[PDB]
């Protein structure tokens, strides 16, 4: 595809009166996930989950291990000086989200990073995109944010960001390029349900796409039906494709006037559907 | 602490036709906090071997989830998804509509 | 291949 990302994803879960909290790991490159680590399952190693990700040799699953139990720590102590940051009990249960990544072109560039936290849900901290300095959210995170800049976390990252990370994504689209490179495009097609005599239901199918992006948009008369349109978050099927639909209420006699509209990197050109009976 | 309920797609992997296997999926997403309860159920009563993928989380930090399991689908078989979450009252229930 | 991260 024209660009690429690799991003992990960390949950941590704290639960009072029943051990140290839930730690929930996953990598993607793209819309697909390759590693899993997951604090209650009994082998305490990162596990691969997409089948290129097996070619790796033995010290990688020892240090991708390594890391992310190290990450776990420090995420359990991070739930701990948030209790105390925002004076909360230690009878709650709360969660820290953590996230980060990079997109490079297809030319190989870089085009950007990401390195951010969020805490019940609520963003606490991001490295912004010159890779330079952090968004800090509240006064809690002020805190974290004088500590990272005294100790230049901000440098580290950029430095891995920009190297570690691309070098990483690179390697894993060259060992998955049968699947990694692929660009799908939707299958499309177009289902018409009466609702009465006065109504009935346009529906927009795009099923089989790959990557997940996707615009599908309703016109009536050439123009944008935004406020009018039902649209369904873009789902996965199960098999490594997706599916979106997109639906209007329509006045009986008047489906022509519909078009449906669909954009995805697989496609030659730009899909125009009309309802054809 | 922001709380966001989830929203809840039921569907098949293929077309449906009755009497050819395929799957059945229930998409769980834009929900907060992550801990939730999900079942697929066959006339109303929960089918077992269910497996579900690794909890992740979008742009906007809220969480997504895909249960699934195979099923040979007919004309006469409900299906549906049972979904529990704090931000509920009772359990949500969506049944599966082979159109959507 | 993941990255580290720092204490808040
Ligand atoms: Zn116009």
């Amino acid at each position: 595809a024209g660009s690429h990302s690799m991003r992990y994803f960390y949950t941590s879960v704290s639960r009072p009166g029943r051990g140290e909290p839930r730690f929930i790991a996953v990598g993607y490159v793209d819309d697909t996930q390759f590693v899993r680590f997951d604090s209650d399952a009994a082998s305490q190693r990162m596990e691969p989950r997409a089948p290129w990700i097996e070619q790796e040799g033995p010290e990688y699953w020892d240090e991708e291990t390594g890391k992310v139990k190290a990450h776990s720590q420090t995420d359990r102590e991070n739930l701990r000086i948030a209790l105390r940051y925002y004076n909360q009990s230690e009878a709650g249960s709360h969660t820290l989200q953590m996230m980060f990544g990079c997109d490079v072109g297809s030319d190989g560039r870089f085009l950007r990073g990401y390195h951010q936290y969020a805490y019940d849900g609520k963003d606490y901290i991001a490295l912004k995109e010159d890779l330079r300095s952090w968004t800090a959210a509240d006064m809690a995170a002020q805190i974290t944010k004088r500590k990272w800049e005294a100790a230049h976390v901000a440098e580290q990252q950029r430095a891995y960001l920009e190297g570690t990370c691309v070098d990483g994504l690179r390697r894993y689209l060259e060992n998955g390029k049968e699947t990694l490179q692929r660009t799908d495009p939707p299958k499309t097609h177009m289902t018409h349900h009466p609702i009465s005599d006065h109504e009935a239901t346009l529906r927009c199918w795009a099923l089989g796409f790959y990557p997940a992006e996707i615009t599908l948009t309703w016109q009536r008369d050439g123009e944008d039906q935004t406020q009018d349109t039902e649209l369904v978050e873009t789902r996965p099927a199960g098999d490594g494709t997706f599916q979106k639909w997109a639906a209007v209420v329509v006045p009986s006699g008047e489906e022509q006037r519909y078009t449906c509209h669909v954009q995805h990197e697989g496609l030659p050109k730009p899909l125009t559907l009309r309802w054809e009976p | 602490a922001i709380q966001r309920t989830p929203k809840i797609q039921v569907y098949s992997r293929h077309p449906a036709e009755n009497g050819k296997s395929n799957f059945l999926n229930c998409y769980v997403s834009g929900f907060h906090p992550s801990d939730i309860e999900v079942d697929l159920l066959k006339n109303g009563e929960r089918i077992e071997k269910v497996e579900h993928s690794d909890l992740s989380f979008s742009k906007d930090w809220s969480f997504y989830l895909l249960y699934y399991t195979e099923f040979t689908p007919t004309e006469k078989d409900e299906y549906a998804c049972r979904v529990n979450h704090v931000t509920l009252s009772q359990p949500k229930i969506v049944k599966w509509d082979r159109d959507m | 291949r993941a990255g580290f991260v720092a204490n808040f």
